């Protein structure tokens, strides 16, 4: 509880400091401050999305460890619609509001008039193919579906995990929880897949990956796993932590940031050694704006920080069973997956890493400081670890 | 080894492979007629056009033995040195084969012409084997 | 934990023998492999 | 409900799985005898197969010169990619404390041995010069020469045998106390020395079980990402290639999902009969298979999004080789696979979404029959017909497979049963350890409740 609002205070803290920054950023060049918007809100969504299928993950395999950060998780999936709220200026960035606001171009290609129309001044064929899929209104619609199906999801999942502290939990109520839970996987697999394509994918729609998704999904998984640790630690004298939770939760959280790293390095891997081996020139553009013009050294500390200390970390006990190492490397996580996604957005629109303006380090922590005040106002309203569950006796062992 | 995965990455789909046994291993006529300048292929092995490589290799030679018998210490190949059999049986003319860093050479001359163009450029193959592309002549009746 | 091998009398002289195996059949397909043309 | 059923004490867990190896070989069941006997059969179908492809050649297949990888690499696929869900319940359920692996992971271990013999057998056959197959391993020779090491096949090689050999330690190490308890049975006395060096004289003891733990759920920890790796890597034969349906982006998780998918359709293909058959109706429950079917759903969604995502990917791209590989599938002459494939491993598998379908046994038999028939669609689709229809349109040709082709199929069918019918006879098929453990966290768990 007081901790809590501790961490509360730290994250608005963080995201008056944004918002600050975010301002000036569209008081000098607001093409900057949208840009930066977009690589904001993607590492802002890392969280209650990857928080929300991690809840469903945990609903559908019960284990120790979900029970023990289930009400985190779902005060995670409990901000998606002040997600859309904080959506809607990019909404704003591609639609008709353009030539206000200050912009030159529309924040992406096809929202461009010129690139996609026909008998235009430009007519590129790729981007003009693809003009039903990638429409204002049609990107519209898609991602405001995603957000009707991730809040229904979100909301569901907590009002039932809400009225089961009173009764009719052992079996059911969890039964019902499982089987949305089982169905929505599915869902928020596909619709958050097609989430990543048309907010980062779509920025340069000259090139796609079918990996790209997953790769969000590692992302973002990976991301709200180290969150959960990090205020796991902070969330340890709330007495109710020190009676049920024991360091063994501690141990499988560790277990799934060791995890989630590898397989996220693996689907990076992958995509890499695909489009590398293969060297055909539609796929091959994405790592050439990736490792040249000083992006290439944060490849390489990309490679080094965020998985190589990483992984050779995290191979050990202590700094898995001790939560106070175990919070350390998942803030080195949190940092490197800031990082990580700086090199997968900010090339498409920054060209250079000394390009790199403040607006670019002032909406991640910004927009994270909001999703952090939002989370953390979520849990206070609730008890966190529902003592009153079918799955408690995991936590006795 | 006979992988043919070979077959299945070139985008071309030139290279051709001994399944069976094709290769005339019994009668001593068709024995006579094998060139002893290429290998003749077992079951089992890739194939494709090596640029006619025994007579690259034997103007390579020849160059090399005479250079060395002047004692200059050079190597240059002559441009026409190197006729290829294809390129030596077509009466047309079209194939033509030779050095391309070389610019007087025939071959780098065709390859500077602005309607050279080489197959499937997306895939990042950078082909040796290019193409000039058919430039028609018709008529002011039967096209405008 | 220990090994039950930790405190005999043979751990001395058979782990002396594993890097004696070692550098005779290792060598001697360096020899062969390497040095035997 | 519970993965163990009542009434079990560990005399009981060691009777009645101890029992059904170590009977008299003339007191061996008729059942037994025909599923042998059909075996024998099908091998020896192998045996001539493997005859006429090493004295005529591997044109004896189908395959021409657009279709370099004819049925063979989709059999070596397939069978390869069976082996993934018996390593799934032999290392990541035992990572991820799963309470259903203690009666199965013995069967999927033995599986996925038996599928990666039957499966390695195939980069060795499908070359035409197969003697000097050990050229793709890095040996010393006179030459100098070396593998390309950046070649798929390159990694295949270490990774079928990283693989092959990883397994096999796992079953080894999984079957020496079980070899303790059969030499402690055995009553014949030659036996005994059988299982004995079998067992090393494993002498089941604190100080020798820490270690066995501690090595299994490490040597689980080596295995759970070698096996996603190992289906990437045989995912990156094709992803590597400039191919417009193999250079896929998606292709090692969705190589690696359709392996889970299609191993976890054999499992159930091939513990049904052993569930009923054999009396292990108290081991296996239909919790078992309840759960089995839930992770087979899983992994058939993930197929199904990777289907999405070969969609999307010929959609949304400009590109005119990705649309025409989309028709070529859909309106070819080779559609009629990709048409089945819909029908197969995506209509069929929204049953398994509803508990009845699930806890009904003929109906989850044939739903993972179909599953396991659909897999092999989906490696023909992803293989043939992107090898049918290249760049060039001159170099289009049809793919028919000949009788050979079956007969291999086959007889590799017969290889895989026949080796699995030893397994069941002279070795046993449930773990009787680790059942013993779980009739013990069984009870435990009934007593702190
Ligand atoms: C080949 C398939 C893909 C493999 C991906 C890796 C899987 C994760 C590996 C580590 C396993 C989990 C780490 C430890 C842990 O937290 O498990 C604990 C818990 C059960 O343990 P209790 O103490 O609670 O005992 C309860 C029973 N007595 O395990 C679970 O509950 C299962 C967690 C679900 C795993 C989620 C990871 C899968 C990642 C998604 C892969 C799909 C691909 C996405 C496109
Ligand atoms: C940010 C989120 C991360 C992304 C997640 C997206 C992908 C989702 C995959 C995770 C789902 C895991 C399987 C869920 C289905 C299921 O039924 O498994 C749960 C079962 C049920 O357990 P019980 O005993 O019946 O309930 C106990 C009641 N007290 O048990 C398991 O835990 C088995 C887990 C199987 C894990 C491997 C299969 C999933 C991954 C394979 C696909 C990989 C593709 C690359
Ligand atoms: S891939 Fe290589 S192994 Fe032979 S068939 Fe081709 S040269």
């Amino acid at each position: 509880i007081p901790q809590l609002g501790q961490v509360q205070m730290l994250g608005l803290a963080a995201a008056v400091i944004g918002i600050g920054v975010l301002a000036a950023g569209y008081f000098l060049s607001p093409t900057s401050f949208f840009e930066s918007y977009i690589y904001g809100y993607y590492v802002a969504m890392t969280i209650p999305l990857g928080c929300l299928g991690f809840l469903m993950v945990q609903h559908l395999t019960g284990g120790a460890w979900g029970v023990t950060v289930r009400r985190m998780l779902e005060a995670g999936a409990a901000t998606l619609p002040i997600m859309g709220l904080l959506f809607i200026p990019i909404a704003l960035g591609y639609f008709d509001t353009y030539k206000a606001l200050g912009l030159e171009h529309p924040l992406y290609e096809w929202a461009n008039p010129e690139v996609v129309t026909p008998g235009g001044a430009e007519f590129d064929p790729i981007i003009a193919h693809k003009v039903p899929w990638l429409s204002p209104l049609w990107v519209t619609a898609r991602i405001a579906i995603f957000f009707i199906i991730w809040s229904a999801l979100a909301l569901t999942l907590r009002a039932w995990s809400r009225q089961q502290d009173a009764g009719g939990d052992a079996k059911k109520l969890a039964t019902r929880m499982r089987r949305l839970s089982g169905i929505g996987v599915a869902l928020f697999v596909i619709t958050v897949t097609f989430f990543s394509f048309d907010v980062a994918m779509s920025l340069d729609p000259h090139w796609f990956s079918t990996i790209y998704g997953a790769h969000y999904m590692a992302n973002a998984g990976l991301m709200t796993l180290a969150f959960l640790a990090l205020m796991m630690s902070r969330v340890r004298d709330a007495a109710l932590f020190r009676e049920y939770v024991s360091v063994k939760p501690i141990h499988d959280i560790g277990k799934l940031i060791f995890a989630f790293t590898v397989l996220w390095t693996y689907m990076s891997y992958g995509q890499l050694v695909i489009i590398w081996s293969g060297d055909v020139a539609e796929f091959t553009p994405w790592y050439v704006h990736r490792t040249q013009h000083g992006w290439v050294f944060v490849a390489l500390a990309l490679m080094l920080f965020a998985f190589a200390l990483p992984f050779f970390v995290l191979l050990f006990r202590g700094t898995k069973r001790n939560l106070n190492t175990l919070a350390t490397i998942a803030g080195w996580i949190v940092v490197m997956r800031f990082v990580d996604m700086a090199w997968i957005i900010l090339p498409e629109f920054r060209e250079h890493l000394w390009d790199i303006a403040i607006t670019d380090v002032a909406a991640p922590i910004g927009l994270i400081g909001l999703v952090i005040a939002l989370f953390a106002a979520n849990v206070q309203q609730a008890p966190l670890l529902p003592l009153r569950d079918p799955n408690m006796e995991q936590l006795q062992n | 080894v006979g992988t043919k995965y070979c077959s299945n990455n070139c985008p071309y789909k030139v290279r051709r492979f001994n399944f069976l046994q094709y290769s005339d291993t019994t009668t001593e006529t068709f024995k006579l007629a094998f060139n002893p300048d290429v290998t003749v292929r077992i079951r089992g092995v890739m194939e494709k056009c090596t640029y006619c490589v025994q007579r690259i290799s034997g103007a390579r030679i020849a160059a090399k033995r005479a250079a060395v018998q002047a004692g200059q210490s050079s190597y240059v190949i002559s441009d026409g040195a190197i006729q290829t059999a294809c390129e030596q049986a077509c009466p047309t003319g079209a194939i033509v084969f030779g050095d391309i860093n070389d610019s007087n050479s025939r071959v780098a001359k065709w390859k500077a012409e602005g309607h050279n163009y080489g197959l499937l450029g997306f895939l990042n193959t950078v082909p040796r084997t290019t193409y000039l592309a058919r430039v028609r002549n018709p008529s002011e009746e039967l096209e405008k | 934990m220990q090994p039950e091998w930790s405190g005999d009398p043979e751990v001395k002289p058979v782990f002396l023998a594993v890097t004696l195996t070692g550098m005779v059949a290792f060598l001697l397909m360096v020899w062969l492999f390497a040095f035997y043309w | 409900e519970a993965y163990l059923l009542p009434g079990e004490t560990y005399t009981s867990i060691s009777a009645k799985i101890g029992d059904v190896p170590l009977t008299p070989p003339l007191k061996t069941p008729k059942g037994w005898l025909a599923g042998f006997s059909v075996a024998f059969f099908m091998l020896m179908i192998f045996f001539v197969s493997v005859t006429w492809l090493f004295i005529r050649g591997v044109g004896i297949w189908g395959i021409n010169i657009p279709v370099g990888w004819g049925m063979d690499i989709i059999n070596f696929v397939w069978w390869i990619g069976i082996g993934h869900a018996g390593t799934l319940i032999s290392a990541i359920l035992l990572l991820l404390n799963q309470g259903w692996r203690n009666s199965i992971n013995r069967f999927a271990e033995a599986m996925t041995l038996f599928a990666v013999a039957c499966a390695g057998l195939y980069p060795i056959l499908h070359l035409g010069r197969p003697w000097l197959f050990y050229w793709l391993i890095p040996y010393p020779n006179t030459h100098g020469m070396w593998p390309q090491f950046r070649s798929a096949l390159a990694w295949d090689v270490f990774a079928i045998s990283t693989y092959a050999t990883v397994s096999l330690v796992f079953w080894l190490v999984g079957l020496i106390p079980d070899f303790a308890t059969l030499r402690d049975r055995a009553k014949n006395i030659w036996v005994k020395r059988l299982y004995g060096i079998a067992a090393l004289g494993w002498r089941g003891s604190a100080r020798h079980w820490h270690r066995y733990e501690m090595a299994s759920i490490l040597l689980a920890g080596l295995s759970t990402p070698l096996v996603v790796s190992v289906h990437s890597i045989i995912s990156l034969d094709f992803a590597i290639s400039q191919v417009p349906g193999w250079q896929v982006t998606v292709f090692p998780p969705y190589f690696v999902a359709g392996a889970v998918f299609a191993g976890f359709a054999m499992v159930l293909l091939l513990m049904i009969p052993v569930r009923t058959f054999y009396g292990f109706e108290n081991y296996i429950t239909l919790h078992h298979l309840d759960v089995m079917a839930k992770v087979m759903l899983t992994t058939g969604m993930i197929v199904v999004y990777g289907y999405f995502m070969e969609v999307f990917a010929s959609l949304y791209s400009g590109n005119e080789f990705e649309e025409y590989l989309l028709y070529n599938r859909l309106f070819g002459p080779s559609s009629w696979a990709y048409w089945g494939l819909l029908f197969c491993n995506a209509v069929a598998i929204q049953p398994l979404w509803f508990k009845k379908v699930r806890q009904n046994i003929p109906a989850l038999l044939i739903i993972s029959l179909i599953v396991s028939v659909g897999m092999w669609l989906e490696r023909y689709v992803i293989i043939v017909i992107s090898l049918e229809r290249d760049f060039l349109p001159s170099s289009w040709d049809i793919y028919i497979p000949t009788i050979w082709d079956w007969s291999l199929y086959i007889g590799t069918f017969g290889l895989f049963f026949t080796l699995l019918f030893l397994f069941i006879r002279v070795l046993p098929m449930i773990n009787i350890f680790e059942m013993r453990l779980f009739l013990y966290q069984e009870t435990e768990k009934a007593k702190q409740r």
